[PDB]
């Protein structure tokens, strides 16, 4: 109940591998989900240019 | 029958030839680490009347 | 030769999937009872009575006479804990509380 | 036997009693040991004599290797690797020799305990004191270096111990 | 086959983070470690104090 | 291979170390020196730092 | 050192030029000859080491591992001969090529005078193992298993590389000899703490540590028999070798930093031994037993005493041989039954008596019966830990009891009782399998005659 | 010279020859049990001689013949102790085993694996002889575990019977509980007295502390089936009657007691451990007799 | 070590003239043998991709592969050795020309240096 199922099969699996898989999957979904509209990409580029001009100097 | 079994069993010489070549290469690498030969404070030794190097 | 539908699944919530799970494990819907739907990964598995394999009938012609099991019948979750080589729950001539108190 | 030194492994003179038969009944031990001698000891001795003459027909010798003394870790510069290598090798050899010395003293102690029989507590106090002193010295030398021990760690332990000793002596004198 | 699969490969997909499960996992997976750490740390602290004061009597202690 | 490993020459210097110890203890018992010294390195060649505290 | 490396390299052209029906014979014969050649490395000295050149050196810690690595290849070929019968000649040659590449990588890893070369080969061993697991595995989980076996390893090993190069920027060298001779104490600092963690966790993930052991049951259960043997016998010992080699620069920070890992290993040996008690899978049981034994070896290395190092060396060698034998026995059962479940094939002593004798000997040597080298390593580690702290004896006694319990449980469940009635395809054991078990077990009982050959450089 | 050592080692040596011949042709015939019985009888009549020498003179001896590994200042060697206990117990055990095998030739006449039965009996005898004559703790541990494994194999002789396997695993479990204390004692003696040899242990322990003697007491309680760990001895009656008569009645079970006899110079210098041993023995004997007076199985009563 | 701006450097010279004062690599250099082995592997892969007998399809093609690899490897090894020699020469000259930045450390024996001892317990 504890050594085999609770810790080995569930929690030790939940902490290192499953959390990593979940976080990476969520980040991949967030980053790769772009509708291909150059308007959004250009607005993001303008925001980045302004941020760098206001931050790195 | 010679010249017929050779074409089938010639692969068996590969490993022993590799072993001999490795021994030769080990001796060749040995030859390049003689900077302290007969110069150790523990084995400073006067050469024999017919001895050139303490070890090869 | 086992198909995907023959494997244990998630906890049953509706009577229809409860009957389907009972059919899967070769038991009556009335006799079927899953483990409580808690965090533990029991899922849809029958909760057979916690009786040991020692107290099963030794005169019945089982398919596995030493294990006292039949071929297609459902297997207890803790079968390897009750194998007649380990802890058994057979009734005793004296009550458990009485034995504990007397020995202590 | 000449195969080992009597001084390194001392033994008492081994006084033994004389047989004093108080009865005319003949004991089984003497007859049994005589028949054992005849049936076992003689053939073994003849085979050994044959083997010994065969060995004498072919005689050859081997020599105990001797090692020169080399400057130890105290006469080594901070980063001069050659002298540190030589000192480390010398220190390891000395460590092995000290291990063998402790082994010899322990063998003496065990032989005493078995030999003196029921009076080992009193007749083996000398060996007990010898082993106590040797063990104290060995423990002071090498007790807590641990794995990855080196001549430098041994020297550091000695320096720490002698600093403590010097401070204690100074305080006692200045008490 | 159903028994082995349910015992081995059907646990995590049916797992659900629950106060019972979280508490039991935390206890059974952390409590023993900290308990044994406290025990061993206390024992070694007492040993170190005794050896520092010199009243430990380590005669004949040569192999470690 | 087992016969080869069994008859390997003594490169670990076990018999050498034993004989060295026998000769050393024979010497030291004869002159009465107190067996093995506590100091691995002689103190006169060590230069301690003076505290002056 | 090249007298061993070059024949191993020549094993590849010979394998690829061999006739379609003579690959196994040639590979086995020449691997056995290479092992005979490698036996010469056992002649070590009480002095520094056997420094062959600037690149490769030997030691009495490296030599037993090298001998075991060379000896394992013929057994792997003999066990793989069975289930690769229906395979094309090209794919059989590719399998043998993977095995030969693994052996060459291990041989070059164990000598490795320098730490970056050691890291390069220590990671180079990953690729052939991953290919073997994910290509010639039977079930659909093998791919998943491979992913685990990869990423865990890299998760520990990429930081190590960083630490390594950092050290070479400060010390100026990564040579083992210069590192040992010029070692300086580590100040108790946060930077030094994280350097310690980076140096240590890469090897602790490969033992594996109790918290990081999840990949091992997957990789062992899913890999083919040769993969299981090479994983349990040699690949687990790479972490122990790395820790033994790298703890020299970590002192005195090891005293404080070792406590979490000591607690994890001392409790995880109990946890995994208890896990072995309730297991429906033979391979999973053997894998968890391996985890327990390597937890004990971790404790030995962390305590860092001469007796600890000797016992750890002996235990790594003994566990390698014993675990390989156990996996071979389970594979022989599986090739007949095709299920890999302990409870299904029962009463096998009545049908295969000699195989039952092999099972009994393997279980006895896994149970650490004296005077086996398993017991020698176990006892040396226990004595060193008792000197470390007298309360460890409770945990070690518990571990010994549970180990005996689950070993005899595995023996009794499969060999004793009444045979399964419906299972009728159990043929008599072949000469190949019996010879495999004999070649596994005879070296153990020969090594118990000369224990000093496997007791490491601190003997 | 002094045939004591030669005779004492020859008895144990010739106890092993049938095990060597177990792979020969005689093992495949029906003359093997008689071969083993005759070997045991000859060993007994050969070991009767050192007993006579000791009775005449009081001769005692230590034979450290083969040198095993040496770990720094610790030297391990194959060493035999031939004191009064060994030279007295060896003939008695050999005589009992001879009677047991003669009875076995009639009791197990219908057993298909009777040669293996006699091989097992001889292996147990060899392990017990190793246990009794051991001069250091490692050899004593070797015999300790050998007799336990042999009892495990002989209790589950009828491996098709579930209860026999259960009893064998029960015996292994309780004996491992004892082995915990055995290993504790070994580790303490190595760490503090720097030896597993008996002479150094006796010499360096004028006032033995509590822990090693408590470990020895735990091991003895485990192997002799005292009250804490008693049930395995009655449960071991699942084996064949010769096994119960030889191992679990008169030879193997005394081993733990024999262990405490080996360390009596150290037991006499501690009063708490002596009191614990006395109390354990008293409660064990009372409880076991109380259980016995109401049993119906004859073998259980004798156990 | 940015030696692109090193004084007196001809722009597109692969091997300068001063590089001729260095010993050329031996024709049995292990790196040259590795380059030839790379060429042989390229030949084998070329035979495999085109679906030809891998070992014995084109001997002239494999010979050309090995020869070209050996040629380029020899010249590359020459350039590498020259570049490392330049680095060492510059480092030694800079050390010689800046004595105040690289003082001679006083030789101190281990007998007079106090190192802290940490017991292993
Ligand atoms: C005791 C002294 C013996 C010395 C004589 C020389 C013996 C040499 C044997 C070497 C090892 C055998 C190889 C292992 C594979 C088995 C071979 C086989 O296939 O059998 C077929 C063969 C033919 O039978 P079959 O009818 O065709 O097949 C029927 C079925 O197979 C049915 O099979 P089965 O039911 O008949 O089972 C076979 C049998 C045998 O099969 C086995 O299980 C063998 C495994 C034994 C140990 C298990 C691992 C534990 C670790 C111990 C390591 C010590 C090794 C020492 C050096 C070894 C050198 C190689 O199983 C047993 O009886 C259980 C044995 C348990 C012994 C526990 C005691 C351990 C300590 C003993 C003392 C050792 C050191 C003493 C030091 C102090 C005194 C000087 O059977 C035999 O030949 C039996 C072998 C003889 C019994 C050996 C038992 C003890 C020997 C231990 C090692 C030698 C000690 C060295 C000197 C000691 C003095
Ligand atoms: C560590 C350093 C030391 C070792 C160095 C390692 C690298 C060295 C070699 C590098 C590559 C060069 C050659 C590879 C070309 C590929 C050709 C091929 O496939 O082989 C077929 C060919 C035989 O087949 P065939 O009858 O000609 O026609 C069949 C078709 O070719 C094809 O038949 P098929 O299409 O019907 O069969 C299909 C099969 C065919 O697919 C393949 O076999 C592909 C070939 C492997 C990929 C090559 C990758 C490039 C190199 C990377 C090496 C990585 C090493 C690092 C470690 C990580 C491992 C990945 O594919 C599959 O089965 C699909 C699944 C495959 C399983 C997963 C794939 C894993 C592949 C990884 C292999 C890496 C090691 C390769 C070793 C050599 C293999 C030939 O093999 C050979 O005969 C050539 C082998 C070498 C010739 C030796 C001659 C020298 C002996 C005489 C002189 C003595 C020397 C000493 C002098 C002094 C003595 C007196
Ligand atoms: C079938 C039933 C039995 C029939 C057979 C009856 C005969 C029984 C006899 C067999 C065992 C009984 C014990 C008898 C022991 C005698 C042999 C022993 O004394 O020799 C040992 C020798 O054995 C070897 O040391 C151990 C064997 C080598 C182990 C290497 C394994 C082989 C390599 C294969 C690959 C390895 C794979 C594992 C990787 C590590 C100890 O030697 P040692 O006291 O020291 O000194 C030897 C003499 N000197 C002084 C000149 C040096
Ligand atoms: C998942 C399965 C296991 C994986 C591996 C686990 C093993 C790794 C655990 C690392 C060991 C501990 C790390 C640091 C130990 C230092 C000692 C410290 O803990 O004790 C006190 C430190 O106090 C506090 O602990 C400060 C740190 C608090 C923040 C750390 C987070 C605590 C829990 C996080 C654990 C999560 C680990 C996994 C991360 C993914 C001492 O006080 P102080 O004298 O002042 O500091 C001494 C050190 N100095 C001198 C360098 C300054
Ligand atoms: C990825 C594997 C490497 C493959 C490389 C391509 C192989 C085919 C190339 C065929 C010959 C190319 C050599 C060009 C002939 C003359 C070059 C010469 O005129 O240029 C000099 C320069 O020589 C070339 O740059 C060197 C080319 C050598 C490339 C090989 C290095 C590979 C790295 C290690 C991997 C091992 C690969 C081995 C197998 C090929 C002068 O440069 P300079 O005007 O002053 O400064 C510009 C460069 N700066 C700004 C960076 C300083
Ligand atoms: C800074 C960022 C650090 C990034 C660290 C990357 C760790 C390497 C693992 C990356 C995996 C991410 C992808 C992922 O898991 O997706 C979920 C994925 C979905 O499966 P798919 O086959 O892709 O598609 C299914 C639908 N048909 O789930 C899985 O299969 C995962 C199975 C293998 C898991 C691998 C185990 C990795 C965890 C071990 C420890 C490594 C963590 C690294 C950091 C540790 C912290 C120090
Ligand atoms: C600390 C001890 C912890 C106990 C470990 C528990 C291990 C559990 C797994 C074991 C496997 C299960 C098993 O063996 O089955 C139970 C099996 C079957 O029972 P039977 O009565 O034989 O039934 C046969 C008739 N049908 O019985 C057993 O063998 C289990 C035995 C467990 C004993 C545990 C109690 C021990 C307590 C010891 C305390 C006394 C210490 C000594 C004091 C003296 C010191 C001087
Ligand atoms: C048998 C057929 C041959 C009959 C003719 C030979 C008769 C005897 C003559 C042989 C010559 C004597 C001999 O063998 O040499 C001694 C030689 C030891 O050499 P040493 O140098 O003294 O010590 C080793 C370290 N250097 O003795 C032997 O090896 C042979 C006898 C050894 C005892 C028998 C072994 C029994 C136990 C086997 C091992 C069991 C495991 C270990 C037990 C652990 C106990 C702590
Ligand atoms: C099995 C998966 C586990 C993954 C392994 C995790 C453990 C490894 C530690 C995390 C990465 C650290 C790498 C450090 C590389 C060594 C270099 C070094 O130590 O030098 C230090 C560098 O120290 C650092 O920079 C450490 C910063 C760490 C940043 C990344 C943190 C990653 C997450 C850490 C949390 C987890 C901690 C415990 C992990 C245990 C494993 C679960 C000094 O830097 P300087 O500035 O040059 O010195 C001058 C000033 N004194």
């Amino acid at each position: 109940k504890s050594a085999s199922s609770l810790l080995d099969l569930i929690w030790l699996e939940t902490i290192l591998p499953k959390t990593t898989s979940f976080i990476q999957m969520k980040m991949s979904i967030m980053v790769s989900n772009q509708k291909g509209l150059i308007k959004l990409y250009f607005l993001s580029f303008l925001i980045t240019i302004m941020i760098s001009m206001t931050l790195f100097n | 029958n010679v010249l017929q079994i050779v074409r089938d069993h010639w692969v068996h010489i590969l490993v022993p030839v590799g072993f001999v070549f490795g021994c030769y290469l080990d001796r060749r690498s040995d030859e390049k680490l003689t900077a302290f030969r007969n110069k150790s404070l523990l084995f400073k030794r006067e050469l024999r009347p017919n001895e050139e190097v303490t070890w090869k | 030769h086992v198909t995907k539908d023959m494997f244990p699944g998630p906890y049953p919530k509706t009577p229809e999937e409860r009957a389907a799970a009972a059919k899967k494990y070769n038991m009556r819907v009335e006799d079927y009872e899953p483990y409580p739907d808690d965090g533990m990964g029991y899922g849809d598995y029958p909760k057979l009575p916690d009786r040991s394999q020692q107290e099963r009938d030794p005169w019945y012609d089982w398919d596995h006479p030493d294990l006292r099991l039949n071929w297609g019948e459902p297997i207890h979750w803790d079968l390897d804990m009750y194998i007649r080589n380990r802890v058994d729950t057979s009734p005793t001539p004296v009550s458990w509380n009485t034995m504990c108190k007397h020995l202590f | 036997p000449d195969s080992w030194d009597k001084d390194v492994y001392p033994e008492p003179p081994r006084r033994t009693p004389a047989p004093a038969p108080q009865t005319s009944l003949p004991n089984p031990v003497t007859y049994l040991t005589k028949i054992f001698d005849l049936l076992v000891d003689r053939p073994v001795t003849l085979a050994r004599e044959f083997i010994e003459q065969q060995h004498a027909k072919n005689r050859y010798y081997y020599y105990h290797r001797e090692f020169r003394r080399v400057p130890d870790i105290t006469e080594c510069e901070e980063k001069d690797i050659l002298c540190m290598f030589e000192a480390e090798m010398q220190w390891r050899r000395d460590y092995k020799v000290d291990q063998e010395i402790v082994n010899i003293i322990q063998e003496r102690l065990k032989a005493c305990q078995q030999r003196e029989g029921e009076s080992y507590r009193q007749n083996c106090a000398k060996e007990l004191e010898q082993f106590t002193q040797v063990s104290k010295a060995f423990q002071d030398r090498y007790s807590d270096l641990g794995a990855h021990y080196s001549a430098r760690k041994c020297l550091a332990k000695q320096k720490q111990r002698m600093l403590a000793e010097r401070k204690a002596a100074k305080e006692a004198a200045a008490a | 086959i159903r028994w082995t699969y349910a015992r081995s490969a059907n646990i995590y997909p049916n797992f659900r983070p629950t106060p019972k499960t979280s508490l039991l996992g935390a206890l059974f997976g952390i409590g023993p470690l900290f308990f044994w750490y406290y025990v061993f740390k206390t024992d070694r602290d007492k040993k170190e104090k005794l050896i520092q004061e010199g009243k430990l009597d380590q005669t004949f202690n040569i192999s470690y | 291979g087992s016969t080869f490993v069994a008859y390997l020459p003594d490169y670990r210097m076990q018999e050498w170390a034993r004989r060295e110890a026998e000769r050393l203890v024979k010497y030291r018992e004869a002159n009465g020196l107190p067996l093995m010294e506590s100091n691995c390195f002689d103190p006169n060649k060590i230069q301690l730092p003076e505290d002056e505290d | 050192m090249l007298k061993i490396i070059i024949p191993t390299t020549m094993l590849l052209p010979m394998t690829w030029m061999s006739k379609h029906n003579m690959i196994w014979i040639n590979a086995t014969v020449h691997s056995l000859l290479i092992s005979l050649i490698s036996l010469s490395l056992l002649n070590q000295l009480g002095e520094n080491s056997l420094n062959f050149s600037l690149t490769f050196f030997s030691d009495s810690l490296s030599a037993p591992l090298l001998v075991l690595t060379t000896w394992l290849l013929p057994l792997m070929l003999m066990a793989s001969q069975s289930h690769l019968s229906k395979e094309t000649t090209t794919r059989k040659k590719l399998y043998i090529t993977m095995l030969i590449l693994l052996q060459l990588f291990l041989i070059m890893t164990f000598t490795a005078t320098e730490l970056i070369l050691f890291y390069i080969l220590f990671e180079a061993t990953l690729v052939p193992t991953l290919i073997i697991i994910t290509r010639w595995g039977n079930q659909t989980e093998r791919l998943n298993a491979g992913l685990y076996f990869l990423f865990y390893t890299l998760a520990g090993s990429l930081p190590l590389l960083v630490a390594l190069v950092y050290i070479q920027n400060t010390t100026g060298s990564l040579n083992f000899l210069i590192i040992h001779y010029w070692s300086h104490p580590l100040s108790n600092s946060w930077s030094n703490i994280f350097m310690w963690l980076a140096c240590i966790m890469a090897f602790m993930v490969k033992m594996p540590l109790y918290g990081l052991h999840l990949w091992l049951p997957k990789a062992h259960v899913e890999a083919p028999i040769a993969g299981s043997m090479v994983l349990a016998a040699v690949l687990l010992k790479l972490g122990g070798y790395g820790m033994m080699r790298i703890t020299t620069i970590l002192n005195p920070l090891t005293n404080y930093m070792a406590y979490p890992f000591l607690m994890l290993s001392m409790w995880g040996m109990i946890m995994t031994s208890s896990i072995c008690l309730r297991q429906t899978d033979l391979k999973s049981l053997i894998a968890y037993s391996s985890v327990s034994h390597m937890a004990l070896v971790i404790v030995a290395i962390m305590i860092q005493t001469p007796w600890s190092f000797m016992g750890a060396t002996a235990l790594m060698i003994a566990h390698g041989l014993t675990s390989s034998m156990l996996f071979c026995l389970a594979n022989t059962n599986y090739e007949r039954v095709h299920s890999r479940t302990m409870i299904l094939a029962r009463g096998l002593q009545t049908l295969l008596p000699l195989m039952a004798t092999w099972w009994l000997v393997a279980s006895l040597t896994n149970l650490a019966l004296p005077p086996s080298i398993n017991l020698i390593g176990e006892l040396f580690i226990i004595t060193a830990s008792f000197s470390w702290s007298n309360i460890t004896i409770i945990l070690m006694g518990m571990n010994m009891m549970i180990t005996a319990l689950y070993s005899l449980y595995m023996l009794i469940t499969t060999q004793r009782g009444k045979y399964t009635h419906h299972i009728n395809n159990i043929k008599p054991s072949f000469t190949r399998e019996n010879a495999l078990m004999a070649l596994h077990i005879l070296p153990l009982l020969l090594l118990t005659l000369n224990p000093k050959m496997i007791l490491g450089p601190l003997y | 010279m002094n045939p004591f050592a030669s005779l004492t080692l020859t008895t144990l040596t010739i106890l092993t020859i049938p095990i060597m011949m177990s792979n020969s042709n005689i093992y495949k015939t029906n003359l093997y049990p008689n071969y083993v019985k005759t070997t045991v009888s000859y060993a007994f009549t050969l070991s009767l001689v050192p007993l006579l020498m000791f009775m005449h003179t009081g001769q005692e001896m230590i034979i450290s013949n083969w040198h095993w590994m040496t770990l720094q200042t610790v030297e391990l060697s194959l060493s035999f102790k031939m004191d009064y206990f060994s030279v007295m117990f060896i003939p008695v055990a050999l005589f009992v085993t001879w009677s047991i095998m003669e009875f076995s030739m009639w009791y197990m006449h219908s057993d298909p694996f009777i040669n293996r039965f006699f091989k097992y009996l001889l292996l147990f005898l060899i392990t017990m002889m190793i246990l009794v004559t051991a001069n250091n703790l490692f050899q004593l541990f070797i015999g300790w575990e050998g007799v336990g494994i042999m009892s495990f194999l002989l209790i589950g002789w009828w491996h098709g019977r579930t209860d026999a396997n259960t009893a064998a695993l029960q015996a292994i479990l309780y004996n491992r509980i004892g082995d915990i204390g055995f290993v504790l004692s070994m580790a303490w003696f190595l760490t503090h007295s720097n030896a597993w040899d008996l002479q150094q242990i006796f010499m360096l322990n004028n006032e033995c502390p509590n822990m090693p003697l408590i470990g020895l007491l735990l091991a003895a309680a485990g192997k002799s089936a005292q009250f804490g760990l008693h049930p395995w001895l009655p449960s071991a009656m699942e084996g064949p009657t010769p096994v119960s008569a030889l191992l679990h009645s008169s030879t193997m079970v005394v081993a733990g007691v024999f262990l405490l006899i080996r360390f009596y110079p150290l037991m006499e210098t501690n009063k708490l451990v002596q009191t614990m041993t006395l109390c354990l023995g008293a409660i064990t004997t009372l409880f076991t007799a109380l259980c016995a007076i109401t049993q119906n199985d004859i073998k259980k009563i004798v156990a | 070590t940015m030696m692109s701006g090193r004084p007196g450097r001809v722009p597109l010279q692969f091997l300068p003239n001063e590089a001729r004062s260095l010993p050329p690599p031996k024709l049995t250099d292990p790196r040259l043998v590795y380059m030839g082995f790379l060429g042989y592997c390229s030949g084998l892969i070329d035979n495999a991709i085109r679906r030809r007998p891998v070992v014995s399809a084109g001997l002239h093609r494999q010979l050309l592969y090995v020869t070209s690899f050996v040629f380029f490897g020899y010249y590359l090894l020459k350039r590498q050795d020259y570049m490392y020699a330049l680095r060492d020469h510059d480092m030694f000259a800079y050390v010689k020309s800046h004595p105040e930045d690289f003082p001679e450390k006083d030789k101190k024996t281990y007998g007079e240096i106090l190192e802290e001892f940490h017991p292993v317990r």
